[PDB]
């Protein structure tokens, strides 16, 4: 039961969202964002929103700004909560799982 | 004597101050073999000139690490044997010699 | 209740031209430093990082 | 000042253009041009030669501790003469900076795998060869990471249809998955969204 | 034993099938006369390896165009 | 600033009654008990457990569900064959064809929707310059066959007339957000 | 721009004809009467609308003629090998077949495709083929232009056939009438049937006439099953048996009240020699070449064998002899 | 965390498991808690700062022996951090608008577009052909739950990135799968696969 | 320019080590694999996929198809690859197309 | 009589649950569902092959662990003695036998298991 060697085979959930990024415009290639990881929708199209602006020479308004921050953070709470909750279920505890999804 | 660095995999020395004058030494000494207008010569026997002038000011560990300005006096002992590895190299490279080729017409025109 | 949303700085009926707001336009091509078609002191990419503080909220958890 | 455009600060493009004049006469054998943009971002672009030798040098160097390989990535431009662009982005914690570097490569024209320099490069290099076709020289273990098993062609490129040559089904026949040419219900629709007047004079290439 | 090394070499060639067993022959050139191709060529090694338990390096092998260069090689 | 989550804090803090309270800790299972504790204090609180079919969960005004089309008061349609939607559907889920009607006016012919290729996203309801075609609340849709997800325009007219009050009164509760 | 009614689908050649029709890309009518969840097989063979199902029963005309309604071609796969309380010999390859060919006739489908059997003969010692002839004379009285197809045994994963005398294993030794000898097998496979039948729904020259699909070879059933058990590496052990004692062991089989294992029609069929082909068109006329039995004997033979013998090749299993009767 | 952290089992199921190096990790590209539970003290929040989190004060945890133990108290004591970030949010919300005022790039409002025609034009092009971005190219990261995610875009000027590369933090996590397996079991492979944090979207894109 | 081989000849020397690794690995995957194809077929198709690309003449093209050959090889060699990767070499779900001009007139245009 | 009679009724239930299960529900049989499992993907060796133990010492030692149980076990019928003193002195013996050979085992890392 000791690994003598790892070989991790990925693959099996690409999509090509890379190349099919190309053939749509930048608000129709945001939902493509979301999906890229699904526990953290909102940093990931945050992190798509800054690059394009970036590239725009713009800025968002601060209530934006304000609101982009909270709920990244938000989510950065719901990825830790499916980080630490699945490596406990993984690991053989169960009822963290179910006390933090009602979260 | 610092009970550990906070980096894991890195011990803590216990002679910072032989070790870097060794190290930057040893630098200066491989660096001597360069090309006198070798801009690497130039540039990195100044780095080591000034690192090594401060560890020769500075006995306190702390207040060298202060002035090093490079985290930890294990972390600029690492870099100062990175440093003598990459003179090493150079050595072989000679980075300094005329640009090998240049590019086609228009390779790095963007937006194309 | 109802609400009622507020306007942005744009939103101005005078002095609103939209070539002085204009972003996207002022965006220029990257600077050519150096290029192969056409004692100094040794430098970094930017000051050395400062080091960081031990909190005061709770250093030790 | 002008609330909708981005706010600039000089202090981070003199510090870049300085850096850049750094080591483009440190490295005058394989730097082939330098250039910062207007997002403040440093760019070298070098011989494929020089990648090793760049990347060891803006690793090791004391005022240059590019040590972590942000991205390792290929654009492709079919027209110029070198189709692929191999963009490798770094960042510096010590100098709390980040580097570009860009070489190119065609078709037949391998790159040096810089698996040495740094290792996480082992699975990025993969995946260029894979989405593109770059070989790379002296990888521990170059093979395709992302597509099928036989998967055939190299989709990242840009004469690569969308939609691929080939798709998958189960044929009851023969009990198994079988691949066969692709045909669709409803083709892929190509929108001209594309206006006859230029938006940015700026950036007007001479006639 | 060199005729049982060129009976054995002639068993193979005749248990191979793009040949033509009756113009088969110690003298018969594999690409000129035979007909046969490189990849017919190395099959035709191949099977000789797996009959004499012998290995053959590429270098070596891509010479033996006759059954006597092969029964030759063989006596090694 | 920075704070250490496990950092070692001594190494010699040694008294009798620090080594038996350690003792006692391994062999009584101190740590072990109060986990213990801690699921027995939740088997004695009420299920978050909601009755599904019965009592359903919260849904705002701004829900994206199964697509309508809308029509006006009078019982015209809304939809006058702009083709943003078509245009702007990130993943070419709507396919539109129209004619000039008998009346001389714009309208489509034909209004598919291939909802099992949808990504739900509401953009063809915000591009929409005459609030035709919308989102209603439904999420309840599932079907035994996959044509049946292949709407068309009587479908959707018939899912807008049919979830009209919803629809509209999700409408008048956020419009003034868009 | 082909619509065919498959009164057989749920069987096993008319997966494999619906699969056919399916990649031809004509419209398929399934109608079925079994549970929905029999179908689901089926489900995935087509395209989004290409495929119909539709519930029917043989009693029940209005049924029939729904199914065929708005078909050209009505292929008529209905069968059975056993008589059922409800449903005997007769019904099913008599009076179904007939009555389908009546609906589709006042309809006016195109093509009427019925499948009878190699030995199909009003003289035949089987039950199930002295019906099936009858079969073949009212199809071809009430739809005069109906093509008739008689293949010889079909062999495939889901057969009654090499799975079935595979399946002696669990009885120790293999009884044979004659010990074999004295009866001479030419088995096709299934998939050649199923491209004849889809093929025949399109061949201009079909209309009218009656083919005979049978396998390349002939061979002794004694070498037959030998082969079977060779590749089953499985140890065959024949003895000989009386027919009219192997007719009793199939009585008793026949008794239970599900799918019998055998049956006293199943052994008369199995012991009753194969025909020769005499002047009938047969698969090559189609264009469907012949698969040999040697090719396609592992994918249908392999999960008879225990671990030792698994993964054992092809090519391990001396091919059985051919007769040229 | 009273059930999992003083946990014996817990303890002994992650303590020492999977244990990586500070030098290794940032040779290897790891980024946000598989490096900050090694001792690097790194957060793009902190240092390269994006949008209002200048503004706001919070805390970086920090390991000290680089172990899935060490990198889920990290997680546990980031998800506190969170919520005093989320607190300062609440109370400092300012008043205003929501999108960048440049009906060029934000689309109007409807009540707008349904009453002026430069709004109603603008609306029609932002939904059918897009707002153009000048020609260019960028890199930008971001301290994304799992660490630095990243996206180089390229811009050929028209409304269609050229291209657009995805830097997922967990694709260089995952390579280093094979270094922090050496010398451990599958139960401890299957400890290791958590704290890494890997979501196959961004791996595979 | 060379990406190994220097010549054609030794370009060719690789293709044919290259063939004889799947001359000698086809018995073994099917054996492993449990196809349902005999060690002939196999080889056959090994045959018939290296002269599908006998035309090249370039060394650098023949280098990369020998490099992607060897990709194809540890991917067979390792059980990477399953049964149903590897039986879409042999196209057994493929109704050929005829090249008859009055053929393809009936059929489509 | 009274333990072979339940003892084979247990059997004949066990049985009888056996026959069912396989005699009642309706089945369908090809090779790719009696295929081997290995989460989705064919395996790529036989399960026969050797499978390397890592506890083999702790094995051979919880041999003559179990015998010393054996050794122990009639420890009620002797403490029943007159000669309790020859008793304890036996029973502590070799108690203090069996601790002395685990404890050297311990030491010389014999409990660890192999890598
Ligand atoms: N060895 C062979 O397989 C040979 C087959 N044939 C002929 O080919 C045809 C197909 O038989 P095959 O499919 O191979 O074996 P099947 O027994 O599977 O064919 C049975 C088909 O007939 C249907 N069926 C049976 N009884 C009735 C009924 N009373 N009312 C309605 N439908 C009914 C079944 O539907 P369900 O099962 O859902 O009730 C099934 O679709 C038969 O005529 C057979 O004699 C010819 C030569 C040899
Ligand atoms: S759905 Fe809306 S935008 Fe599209 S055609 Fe109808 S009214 Fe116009
Ligand atoms: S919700 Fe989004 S994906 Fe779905 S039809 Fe509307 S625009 Fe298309």
């Amino acid at each position: 039961e000791m690994v003598r060697k790892c070989d991790p085979h990925i693959g099996l959930l690409h999509r090509g969202t890379e190349k099919l990024i190309e053939y749509k415009t930048y608000l129709q290639a945001l939902p493509y964002f979301d999906r890229l990881d699904y526990v953290s929708m909102m940093c990931n199209e945050q992190a798509y929103s800054i690059a394009v602006e970036k590239l725009l020479n713009i800025q968002p308004p601060p209530r934006a700004q304000w609101i982009r921050v909270l709920f990244g953070e938000i989510t950065r709470i719901l990825n830790h909560i499916m980080a630490v909750t699945t490596h406990a279920l993984d690991i053989g505890a169960m009822t963290p799982f179910f006390w933090m999804f009602e979260e | 004597l610092k009970k550990t660095t906070g980096l894991v995999g890195l011990a803590v020395c216990d002679t910072p101050h032989e070790r870097l004058t060794i190290l930057y030494t040893k630098t200066l000494d491989i660096l001597k073999h360069f090309p006198k207008h070798a801009a690497y010569r130039k540039y990195t026997e100044q780095i080591t000139n000034e690192k090594l002038d401060m560890v020769k000011a500075e006995p306190d560990v702390k207040k060298l690490e202060a002035l090093l300005q490079g985290g930890e006096v294990e972390e600029v002992i690492l870099q100062a044997e990175k440093e003598l590895s990459l003179a090493r190299k150079m050595l072989k490279w000679k980075p300094w010699e005329p640009l090998v080729e240049e590019p086609p017409a228009n390779q790095w025109k963007w937006p194309i | 209740p109802p609400p009622k949303l507020p306007v942005g700085p744009s939103h101005k009926l005078s002095n609103n031209y939209y070539c002085t707001r204009d972003g996207r336009r002022e965006v220029v091509p990257p600077s050519i430093i150096m290029s192969s078609q056409k004692e100094k002191k040794a430098v970094t990419p930017a000051p050395p990082m400062k080091r960081w503080e031990l909190s005061k909220d709770q250093p030790y958890l | 000042k002008r609330p909708t455009v981005r706010p600039r600060s000089d202090v981070t493009h003199k510090q870049l253009s300085a850096f850049g004049e750094y080591v483009a006469e440190i490295l005058p054998k394989y730097v082939q041009q330098v250039q910062v943009s207007c997002l403040d971002e440093l760019e070298i672009c070098i011989h494929p030669d020089g990648v090793i030798p760049t990347l060891t040098f803006l690793r090791d160097h004391t005022n240059a501790q590019f040590k972590s390989l942000a991205d390792l990535t290929a654009v492709d431009v079919p027209t110029r003469q070198n189709r692929f662009e191999i963009v490798y982005n770094l960042l510096s914690l010590r100098f709390n900076s980040r580097i570009r570097v860009k070489t190119y490569a065609d078709e037949l024209t391998p790159i040096d795998s810089i698996v040495s320099v740094h290792i996480a490069a082992n699975w990025y290099e993969r995946e260029v060869w894979d989405m593109f076709g770059v070989f790379f020289f002296n990888h521990p273990d170059l093979r395709r990471i992302l597509t099928d098993y036989g998967f055939e062609g190299h989709p990242f490129r840009k004469d690569f249809p969308l939609t691929g040559y080939v798709e998958l089904r189960y044929d009851d026949e023969v009990k198994r998955v079988v691949a066969e040419p692709v045909e669709l219900a409803q083709e892929f629709r190509k929108f001209d969204l594309n206006s006859p007047w230029e938006a940015f004079p700026a950036y007007r290439q001479p006639p | 034993t060199l005729d049982g090394i060129k009976d054995r070499v002639l068993y193979v060639l005749k248990l191979y099938d793009k040949i033509d067993p009756e113009k088969l022959s110690v003298n018969s050139h594999f690409m000129k006369d035979l007909g046969l191709d490189s990849l017919d060529q190395v099959e035709i090694i191949m099977a000789m390896e797996d009959e004499f338990g012998f290995e053959i390096p590429d270098i070596d092998a891509e010479k033996l165009m006759c059954p006597q260069e092969i029964v030759d090689y063989i006596a090694d | 600033t920075y704070k250490y989550v496990n950092k070692k804090e001594q190494e010699s803090e040694v008294d009798m009654k620090s080594a038996t309270d350690n003792a006692a800790r391994i062999l009584m299972w101190t740590e072990l008990i109060r986990g213990l504790g801690m699921t027995l204090s939740y088997l004695f609180r009420e299920p978050a457990t909601i009755n599904y079919p019965f009592e359903k969960g919260p849904l705002s005004p701004r829900f994206r569900g199964e697509h309508a089309l809308r029509r006006y008061p009078s019982g015209e349609e809304r939809c006058i064959a702009c083709k943003l939607c078509e245009a702007i559907c990130p993943a070419q889920a709507i396919t539109i064809e129209a004619e000039p009607r008998a009346d001389g006016s714009r309208r489509t012919t034909r209004y598919d929707i291939d909802m099992t290729k949808c990504i739900y996203c509401g953009f063809c309801q915000e591009a929409c310059p005459v609030d035709a075609i919308v989102e209603g609340p439904n999420f309840e849709f599932s079907t035994e066959t996959h044509e049946e997800l292949l709407y068309n325009k009587e479908k959707l007219l018939n899912n807008g007339d049919k979830w009209e009050a919803e629809i509209a009164a999700n409408i008048q509760a956020d419009y003034l957000y868009r | 721009g082909v619509v065919a009614t498959v009164f057989g689908a749920t069987g096993f050649l008319g997966r494999y004809v619906v699969n056919h029709l399916g990649r031809m890309g004509s419209q398929v009518i399934i109608p079925y009467r079994c549970d929905v969840y029999d179908i689901m097989h089926l489900r995935l063979m087509g395209d989004l609308g290409q495929l119909t199902f539709l519930e029917w029963d043989a009693r029940d005309k209005d049924s029939i003629r729904k199914a065929v309604q708005h078909s050209n071609v009505v292929i008529n796969l209905i069968g059975r090998e056993w008589e059922t309380r409800n449903f005997d010999f007769e019904d099913v390859f008599v009076n179904i077949p007939r009555a389908i060919a009546q609906a589709s006739k006042e309809a006016g489908v195109e093509r009427f495709i019925h499948v009878s059997h190699l030995n199909a003969s009003m003289k035949s010692s089987s039950k199930s083929l002295r019906s099936k002839a009858v079969g073949e004379k009212e199809v071809r009285s009430v739809f005069p232009e109906a093509i008739i197809i008689r293949p010889s045994d079909i062999f495939g994963r889901e057969d009654r056939f090499l799975n079935h005398f595979a399946n002696y294993r669990w009885f120790l030794a293999v009884p044979l009438v004659s010990l074999g000898f004295k009866t001479v097998k030419q088995p096709v496979y299934v998939a050649d049937v199923s491209k004849g039948i889809v093929n025949a729904t399109k061949d201009p020259d079909a209309v009218g006439k009656t083919f005979a699909f049978t396998g390349p070879n002939r061979y002794l059933l004694f070498h037959l099953v030998k082969y079977i058990f060779g590749m089953t590496h499985r140890t065959f052990i024949p003895y000989p048996l009386p027919l009219f004692v192997y007719s009793w062991i199939g009585k008793l089989f026949g008794l239970s009240p599900f799918e019998p294992w055998t049956t006293k029609d199943k052994v008369e069929r199995i012991h009753i020699s194969d025909v020769m082909p005499t002047d009938l068109p047969g698969l090559e006329d189609l264009g469907v070449q012949p698969t040999p039995l040697e090719l396609k004997s592992i994918e249908v033979l392999r999960r008879h064998r225990t671990y030792r013998w698994l993964s054992s090749e092809i090519e391990e299993t001396k091919p059985a002899k051919t007769v040229n009767y | 965390e009273e059930m999992l952290t003083n946990n014996r089992i817990w303890r002994n199921r992650t303590v020492d498991i999977g244990v990586v190096t500070a030098e290794d990790a940032l040779n290897y590209g790891f980024s946000g808690v598989m490096l900050r539970g090694s001792g690097i003290q790194w957060d793009l929040r902190k240092t390269q700062p994006y949008d209002v989190y200048d503004q706001v004060e919070f805390d970086v945890p920090i390991g000290s022996r680089g172990d899935c133990y060490d990198r889920y108290l990290c997680r546990v004591e980031e998800m506190r951090q969170s919520l005093r970030i989320i607190e300062q949010c609440l109370n400092k919300m300012p008043p205003g608008e929501i999108k960048v005022d440049d009906a060029k790039v934000s689309p109007p409002k409807r009540a707008e577009m349904k009453t002026s025609m430069e709004s109603l034009i603008h609306h029609f092009k932002l939904y059918t052909e897009g707002y153009q971005v000048p020609p260019g190219a960028t890199y930008t990261a971001i301290e994304a739950p799992k660490g630095e995610f990243g996206v180089y875009l390229v811009s050929d000027g028209s409304s269609r990135p050229y291209r657009c590369k995805i830097k997922a933090p967990g694709f260089a996590h995952l390579a280093g799968l094979d270094k922090m397996s050496k010398g451990h079991m599958l139960a401890d492979v299957v400890a290791i696969i958590g704290t890494q944090d890997i979501v196959f979207g961004e791996i595979d894109r | 320019k060379p990406i190994f081989s220097r010549d054609l000849n030794e370009a060719k020397r690789r293709v044919r080590e290259l063939y004889r690794a799947w001359y000698r690995e086809v018995p073994n995957t099917v054996h492993l694999m449990q196809l349902d194809i005999t060690v002939k077929q196999g080889r056959d198709k090994v045959r018939e996929m290296f002269m599908k690309n006998a035309h090249v003449t370039d060394p650098r093209v023949v280098d990369l198809l020998v490099i992607k050959g060897k990709m194809e090889l540890q991917e067979t060699i390792k059980v990477w690859k399953q049964r149903t990767h590897v039986m879409r070499f042999f196209h057994e779900t493929e109704t050929p197309r005829p090249k008859d001009f009055l053929s393809k007139f009936y059929m489509g245009h | 009589m009274n333990l072979y009679t339940v003892i084979f009724i247990n059997i004949l239930l066990s049985l009888t649950l056996i026959l069912v299960a396989f005699w009642l529900p309706q089945m369908n049989l090809y090779s790719e569902k009696a295929n081997p499992y290995e989460c989705g993907f064919d395996p790529t060796s036989s399960a026969r092959l050797p499978f390397s133990m890592k506890f083999f010492l702790v094995a051979i030692t919880f041999l003559l662990f179990d015998l010393e149980i054996a050794l122990l076990l009639p420890l009620p019928w002797a403490i029943q003695t007159i000669k309790t003193s020859t008793m304890m002195i036996m029973a502590f013996i070799l108690v203090t036998i069996l601790s002395l050979g685990l404890a050297y085992e311990w030491t010389q890392k014999g409990l660890e298991w192999t890598e």
